[PDB]
């Protein structure tokens, strides 16, 4: 299958990698991508409990909840690291580790 | 009457608990949605009056 | 290769969100062990988190939803238009939702499928704005009227509820019939149905003298497919009798974000492919309809739904006076309308929604509301006011327009027509605030205060209903953004 | 009711019954005033816009026609009620729950008498 | 360009006023009636004195718009919004400053019901009418104007004393509308030619004499009603008679000089030309109004119908002082305006006084009062000659100056506008004797009451004022003199 | 002078006041919600200033480039 | 003459259709009926139109309102047993309470 | 002495590092 | 007490869809359809005010020509909204709404057929 | 319907649409015509435009 990763609109950063694998994207996960992570399945833990009390499932619901919100966190890491290394969003310290490596 | 409100009087705390969550899940209904499921909702023996006392 | 989905992935995220609410609600609603329990608000609030989560995902990663354009390309199109289009149907969907818990637990409807249906019409939304092929359009418009026709009948025991699905099943199926047929025929005419190709086979010619008239009544049939979408006479008499037969949730939500999206789709199909006048002149003259009609219809109206929904007639014409101009003015304004009219649609259904708890159903119900429910009396006569055009509510915004295209494109029967059906408007609007205000009923019907949600809602609403025309700067400079990016 | 009519007591809007008053399915229509220490036995029916003496008794079934002003032991009909007087019945109502404004002001959602329960509970081992 | 003011005292604060109080009285409970009350009477009170400071400041040899302050509503800048006054507008706004304090002793005792709502209704319409009056632009004058229909028919529908009160609130709501709705129109086409809505531009902009006669006639349609001109004047008595006293002192004193302001500030000086091709037509309107509600006024049998009549047929002889088009003609408009928002809201509240009491407004019950309130019976008298344009009360002034200015154009309108000194007198004094003189009527009413402290107080400033310009016109004059001067020369230079 | 925090502030203690008076319960039940709220307005007006800036930037940007096009026809 | 007469071969099913809610107005079934005899006519013109033009394009969309007219007949057919089903009755007089 | 409530505890930890986490998530952006 | 509730109680039968006739209780002055409502004839809940503008004639009885002398002829409004809500949209002729007939003394003993009842709880 | 009628009917229907037929080849013989009178009423369009102009 042919494909062209070429955005619409060009990134306005330096440029990283064009392309980056989905391990690599994972492992330039930054202190702040892991902030979002925890702070979004943590408030979808917690609204997954509050939810769940009235119907008497508070445990499985607080599972749902944790769910949703661990594919949502972990995209939206995704989101942003891929971002930086693709130069789409600012990416200073992807940069700083470029010129090293 | 005496009986009943001697009944309700003599409640301890945890009964009282028990009897107040079980008269907020069956204030209201959804026959439709348990036709549905197949289940009849019944309403339990402690929120449910002796016949003496009802106005027939 | 995993990359190039970057372009969808708000889309995937909430349709994962809604498997996993569906495996979820079926499991634990069918468990003997938990006792059946009713799962709507449960789901409405892993819901609504869902929604946010969505909303969140597509705002903060606008460049990212244009990479891999060409290999997307032939599916859909996503540029600033749609960006901005969908972040206001994730926010509608979000409201819509916040408004429905009481109504969840108090009438005890405890269907959690209504949240699951809600969310997957989202998705077939989302998707609507971003079509740009007559085929993705059409499935996309199929996908969130088969989940209205479901959710239209959601009371399957009410004669109300099942009359309406069935008329909305009917008189939807016909019109996406004659729709479907326009189609065929611009493919038949023109060999193509991506946007981009029909652009390019359209622009430069409308009528010169060889017309073709394949494509000209594929547009046509196409173009009363979409006004029998956007509810305007004479493609309209399904709309007041499925909006009263609908749950009031259904039709909270049926009154605000088909519009957007249906908007979004007739902006790209119609501004930016190319037949010209008779498609404004479509426009034009069912926009004058609407606008006459609603005005008449609303004011014979005794029952709060009704109104509201000839209400939004009226309010369709208005907007798509501003189609019919055809200019970057005519686009943002129309974007304007939407907004603003969104808005005060969702401060109204949020009080009709909170009068529900004690069964409102007539004008009449409301007497005395200024004496039991002060703040409310006030709150909903601002609404009024607000739907009226009175300024400096948001509501003259809108109006302003209407009167500045009509002496724009140079049209004064139009600004005659505006200028009577505003004043009608304006009366049966303020019957309302008569009837809550100065009537001495012998009968009061006395009104259970509404839940924190509804409150924050209508709070925010009304500060925004009120106080808009202060500071007005953001919405006019992304409509403006919006109506460029159209072309550009 | 004796009097054949649904026996539920109702209380209308506007309405202000006198202290130590004793009511039994009785009807209330809107804007009346009760005088303190009244009796109003089963069936009986004051229309709105009346008033009542303080000591009054109302045997079961009867009534007390609008716009008028009764009293006694039994009650008796003493005088028509001039349009003043009959205006003022709501702002009667009002003014007594401006007070009990200041009243529900004094209590917190909660009480703290549970603290005290905690503490002779823990004395008490 | 922000062209703030220098000044200390100035119209952003005036305007913030009784904002302020609105907003505080948002958060009090209905049971602090009291702090209500003197909360709501020291916020206008003091507005009052605040716009008496602007007169003491304001400099009278200028023609340019005075005290101007600018107000930013885009950081663009196209669209920049301007305040001011001049000689023709320094007045009004005084005189709205002084009504609502009026507006709001005249409903005290009744204070315990009416609630914070009224007073809230009455410090929105004050902050609403002070900005109107004080705009340097078509489309804030528009969106001001309108704001104030929003209260006026709450005030109307809540407080009115019987059910008509319904059709009334219904009628002026839809009248007042539909005049607005073509004034919008030309506010956009003017937008189209100009692409601004300044006022200042506009003066110094040339139309064609084609467009100027269209855009008279688009401003006409809304003014005509506010005058109000026949045969768009029947919502007047509906909507003044239904009125609480105090919204019948706000629509007749106040709102009723909108029309004729902004024939003053808009259509006179901006289009000439058409101003001096529809002069007979204004003329014709103007003297059958005058006739023709005079004798309307003569075969009426309720008291506030009396009064709500004869307010028509004394702005129908302000349009003959404006379209006059010359010093005596303005001064007098501008004079009769300020003369009759004292006179008729002084009248208003007399028959306000009666109708507390006894609760009735036809004339047949009433009869004899004088032998009961000798005290109102002469205040009463009073406002009945200021009525009759008396020399010596202030509408004398300005009805013999807009005579003056009307007789040196066309001396025909002239004469039909001096029938209104046989016509305005003859329903006056008609009215005074039947409720007054003669005897009493012991079975329909035999109970009375004079009256009291608050109502005194209240008729003192009317009196004064009434007194004050009725022989010493020169403080007011000479304060718009320079503002009339220069709006009669505007379009001509020779 | 009126800050875009202060006017936030503001709002959002006003929107929670108004919460509290639809559902008839007192002006200030439950104050920490009040804090909250004004935290939330001034957050919210301070982010809408910004936003609104970085708007009329892009706008800028869009209409640069039409005028580009549209100048074009006369080449 | 070939295209013509594909063409107005579906042409006439989808006159049929018009025709048959014009006719039909006691009998909602056939309403539905005549609407799928629309979409059916539909389907053959983007096929016929695939084959003249040499495109794929309209055979992919014929399948897929293949596929969307199975889930409106499904739809359309449950509500009209519901309707029945709280009725008792198919007769448009049972279904025409919503008005004005 | 102790909470027994395990779905509780969750919960409040789930809770606890969400205040944490949008607190980090602002010093750091 | 020389003012009873009984001066103003009117006896009426109330003939209900089933064929069976009910001797039913109201008072002068006050509407049929609150007298109706005494005893669940008609839901109190499907009409709760006496006014025409929040009546769909879930009030509607039958009575004879006999009783409908003794009554005011039937306004615009009130036939209006009979005709509307009959299924047929046809008006009947010995229909009333019961919020706009008020009991007087001189309908004792008026008897009434109460039809099966409407749809009234919109979704 | 007898089955003799459903014959009938089928037997009018082909009738029908051989008519069609001719019709259809009526309108293909006549194309030559439109494109000549249509050649008139653009040129006419032109032609006036053009000495609407010349003032
Ligand atoms: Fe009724």
């Amino acid at each position: 299958m042919n494909t062209d990763i070429t955005a619409l609109e060009k990134a306005q950063y330096p440029v990283v990698d064009r392309n980056p694998a989905f391990t690599k994207v994972v492992g330039n996960f930054s202190t702040l991508d892991y902030l979002r992570f925890s702070t979004i399945t943590g408030i979808s833990v917690t609204v997954g409990y509050l939810s769940g009390i009235k119907p008497g499932i508070k445990g499985p619901s607080m599972v749902t909840g944790g769910l949703i919100g661990l594919m949502g966190g972990f995209m939206y890491a995704y989101q942003n690291s891929a971002g930086r290394l693709m130069g789409f969003f600012p990416n200073d310290g992807e940069v700083a580790s470029y010129q090293k490596r | 009457l005496a009986q009943i409100h001697a009944s309700e009087n003599s409640k301890s705390f945890e009964q009282i608990e028990v009897e107040r969550a079980l008269r907020k899940k069956y204030a209201r209904k959804d026959e439709d949605y348990d036709s549905m499921l197949g289940i009849t909702r019944e309403t339990p023996p402690e929120l449910i009056l002796p016949d003496n006392v009802l106005p027939g | 290769m995993f990359n190039l989905f970057l372009a969808v992935f708000p889309e995937i995220f909430i349709i994962n969100a809604t498997f996993i609410l569906l495996i979820h609600g079926v499991v634990f609603s069918t468990s003997k062990k938990y006792d059946y329990p009713p799962l709507a608000s449960n789901v409405g609030w892993l819901g609504l988190l869902s929604v946010l989560i969505t909303l969140l995902l597509l705002a903060a990663g606008a460049p990212l939803l244009t990479i891999a354009h060409l290999f997307w390309n032939n599916l859909f199109r996503r540029d600033n238009f749609t960006y901005f289009c969908q972040i206001f149907l994730l926010l509608s969907t979000a409201g819509t939702i916040s408004m429905c818990f009481d109504f969840f637990d108090q009438e005890r409807f405890d269907a959690f499928e209504f949240i699951v249906l809600i969310l997957l019409s989202t998705c077939g939304m989302l998707f609507m704005i971003s079509a740009y092929d007559l085929i993705a359009m059409y499935l996309a418009i199929e996908l969130q009227s088969l989940c209205f026709y479901v959710i239209a009948a959601s009371k399957r025991k009410s004669e109300f509820s099942t009359e309406a699905g069935l008329k909305y099943l009917i008189l939807g199926a016909f019109s996406s019939g004659i729709l479907l047929f326009g189609c065929s025929m611009i493919y038949g005419s023109t060999g193509a149905t991506h946007f981009d190709q029909l652009a390019k086979i359209l622009t430069g010619y409308e009528i010169t003298g060889a017309r073709s008239s394949g494509i000209f009544m594929g547009i046509l049939f196409i173009a009363v497919g979409f006004l029998f979408k956007i509810t305007a006479v004479p493609f309209h008499m399904w709309a007041p009798d499925i909006y009263e037969g609908s749950p009031t949730p259904v039709t909270a939500f049926l009154s605000i974000a088909p519009k957007i999206s249906i908007f979004a789709n007739i902006l790209r199909v119609f501004i930016y492919g190319s037949y010209g006048a008779t498609l404004q002149q479509i426009f034009f003259f069912c926009s004058i309809a609407s606008m006459i009609l609603g005005a008449l219809a609303a004011m014979a109206q005794t029952k709060v739904k009704r109104l509201l929904a000839y209400s939004s007639i009226g309010h369709v014409g208005y907007i798509c006076i501003g189609f019919s101009c055809g200019t970057i003015e005519g686009i943002q304004s129309l974007l304007i309308g939407i907004f603003i009219y969104a808005l005060m649609t969702m401060d109204a259904f949020a009080i009709v929604l909170a009068l529900r708890q004690t069964r409102v159903k007539y004008i009449a119900d409301l007497g005395a509301l200024a004496k039991t429910n002060p703040i409310l009396a006030i709150t909903f006569s601002i609404t009024m006011f607000s739907y009226a055009g009175i300024p400096p509510l948001a509501g003259f915004c809108s109006k302003f327009y209407l009167f500045f295209a009509a002496l724009g494109c140079g049209a004064y029967f139009l600004a005659l027509v505006g200028v009577v059906t505003s004043v009608i408007g304006c009366f049966y609007y303020i019957r309302l605030v008569k009837r809550m205000f100065f009537d001495t009923p012998r009968t009061w019907i006395l009104y259970e205060p509404m839940d924190r949600n509804k409150s924050l809602l209508l709070a925010m609403t009304s500060f925004f209903i009120t106080l808009f025309l202060l500071y007005p700067s953001p919405l006019f400079s992304v409509t403006h953004q919006m109506a460029l990016s159209l072309y550009l | 009711s004796p009097t054949g009519l649904p026996a539920q007591t109702l209380i209308d809007r506007y309405v202000t019954v006198g202290a130590y008053s004793l009511l039994r399915s009785c009807t209330i229509e809107p804007e009346c005033i009760i005088g303190q220490h009244s009796i109003l036995m089963e069936g009986s029916l004051v229309e709105t816009r009346s008033i009542l003496e303080a000591g009054s008794v109302l045997p079961p079934g009867r009534r007390i026609p609008s716009g008028e002003l009764w009293g006694g032991n039994p009650a008796r009909f003493i005088r028509t009620l001039t349009n003043e007087e009959t205006l003022e019945i709501p702002k009667l109502a009002v003014a007594i729950n401006h007070l009990s404004g200041d009243y529900f002001s004094e209590f917190l959602p909660y009480s703290t008498i549970y603290l005290e329960v905690e503490k002779f509970k823990k004395s008490l081992g | 360009l922000e062209h703030f003011c220098e000044c200390y005292f100035n119209l952003s604060g005036l305007i913030l006023c009784p904002v302020l109080g609105s907003i505080i009285l948002l958060f009090i409970p209905n049971s602090r009636i009291r702090l209500i009350r003197l909360i709501g009477l020291c916020a206008s009170l003091i507005t009052f004195l605040y716009s008496l400071v602007l007169w003491i400041q304001f400099d009278s040899s200028t023609a340019k718009f005075q005290f101007v302050e600018s107000l930013r509503w885009l950081p663009y800048e196209n669209i920049n919004f301007y305040l001011g006054i001049d000689g023709i507008s320094l007045f009004f706004v005084i005189l709205t400053t002084f009504l609502i304090p009026i507006c709001i002793l005249v409903g005290w005792s009744g204070m315990r019901s009416y609630g914070k709502e009224y007073i809230i209704a009455f410090l929105i319409c004050e902050f609403l009418m002070i900005a109107v009056f004080c705009m340097l632009d078509l489309l804030l004058f528009y969106v001001f104007f309108e704001s104030v229909l929003i209260p006026m028919f709450i005030i109307i529908g809540v407080w009115g004393s019987r059910q008509r009160k319904i059709k009334a609130a219904y009628q002026f709501f839809l009248y007042t509308l539909l005049g607005s709705l073509f004034m919008l129109l030309a506010i956009l086409l003017i937008l189209f030619q100009t692409g601004t809505t300044d006022l200042q531009i506009l003066l110094t902009t040339e139309f064609s004499e084609r467009r100027q006669i269209f855009l008279w006639i688009a401003f006409f349609a809304s003014f005509a009603v506010k005058v109000p001109m026949v045969p768009v004047h029947i919502w007047l008595p509906e909507a003044h008679v239904e009125a609480p006293t105090a919204g019948s002192v706000i629509l007749a004193g106040i709102l009723l000089k909108f029309g004729t302001y902004g024939f003053l500030r808009f259509s006179i000086p901006m289009f000439p030309e058409a101003t001096l091709c529809f002069t007979p037509f204004i003329y014709t309107l103007s003297a059958i109004a005058i006739i023709y509600t005079s004798l309307t006024t003569l075969r009426q049998i309720d008291l506030k119908k009396i009064i709500a009549y004869s307010s028509v047929a004394h702005m129908n002889l302000v349009t003959i002082g404006m379209f006059s088009l010359n010093i005596q003609g303005i001064g007098g408009s501008i004079l009769l305006m300020l003369s009759h928002g004292l006179v008729s809201s002084a009248l208003f509240l007399c028959v306000g006084v009666l109708y507390d009491r006894h609760k009735t407004r036809l004339v047949r019950y009433y009869g004899g009062l004088v032998s009961t309130m000798p005290n109102f019976s002469t205040i009463f008298f009073f406002f009945t000659l200021a009525n009759m344009s008396l020399p010596g009360t202030s509408s004398f002034i300005g009805e013999f100056l807009i005579l003056v200015g009307a007789f040196q154009r066309n001396s025909l309108v002239a004469t039909l506008a001096a029938l209104g000194m046989i016509l305005g007198a003859a329903y006056s004094l008609w009215l005074y004797n039947r409720v007054v003189s003669g005897n009493l009527k012991p079975d329909f009413l035999h109970k009375f009451s004079d009256l009291n402290g608050r109502e005194v107080f209240i008729f003192i400033p009317f009196l004064v004022g009434l007194v004050w310009m009725g022989v010493y016109p020169k403080v007011f004059l000479d304060c718009m003199h320079t503002s009339v001067s220069n709006l009669v020369q505007h379009g001509k230079f020779h | 002078p009126i800050s875009a925090t202060m006017v936030g502030a503001l709002l959002g203690l006003g929107t929670q006041m108004y919460s509290n008076a639809l559902r008839k319960l007192p002006y200030m039940r439950h104050p920490w919600e009040h804090v909250v709220g004004m935290g939330l307005g001034a957050v919210f007006a301070n982010q809408l200033v910004k936003w609104d800036v970085k708007l009329k930037e892009d706008l800028d940007v869009m209409l640069a480039k039409a005028r580009a096009a549209n100048e074009r026809r006369y080449f | 003459m070939d295209l013509i007469k594909y063409f107005t071969f579906s042409m006439i099913i989808f006159i049929l259709g018009i025709w048959g809610i014009l006719l039909n107005r006691r009998n909602i079934l056939i309403m539905l009926m005549s609407i799928e005899l629309m979409l059916l006519a539909v389907n053959l013109n983007f096929l016929v139109f695939s084959v003249s033009l040499d495109d794929m394009m309209g055979q992919v969309f014929a399948l897929l309102v293949l596929t969307v007219a199975a889930a409106e007949s499904a739809i359309g057919l449950a509500i009209f047993v519901i309707t029945f089903r709280v009725r008792g009755t198919i007769a448009v007089e049972f279904i025409n309470s919503i008005q004005g | 002495k102790v909470s027994e409530d395990k779905n509780r505890n969750y919960a409040v930890v789930a809770g606890v590092v969400a205040i944490v986490g949008s607190i980090g998530w602002y010093l750091k952006a | 007490g020389s003012k009873k509730v009984s001066d103003r109680i009117v006896k009426l039968s109330a003939i209900d869809p089933d064929g069976y006739k009910q001797d039913i209780i109201g008072l002068s002055g006050q509407t049929l359809l609150r007298a109706l409502t005494h005893t669940g004839l008609i839901d109190p809940a499907s009409h709760r005010l006496d006014d025409i503008e929040a009546c769909s004639a879930e009030c509607e009885v039958q009575i004879a020509e006999e009783w409908l002398e003794k009554l005011p002829p039937r306004t615009y409004d009130e036939e209006y909204v009979l005709k509307r809500s009959s299924r047929s949209r046809i008006l009947n002729k010995h229909s009333r709404l019961g919020c706009q007939v008020v009991l007087t003394q001189e309908l004792q003993g008026m008897v009434v057929a109460v039809p099966e009842a409407k749809p009234w709880d919109i979704p | 319907v007898k089955v003799l009628t459903y014959f009938g009917m089928t037997l009018a229907a082909f009738a029908f649409w051989q008519s069609m037929d001719k019709v259809h080849v009526w309108i293909a013989l006549h194309q030559d015509e439109k494109q000549e009178r249509m050649e008139k009423e653009a040129e006419v369009r032109r032609v006036r435009a053009e000495l609407l102009r010349k003032a």
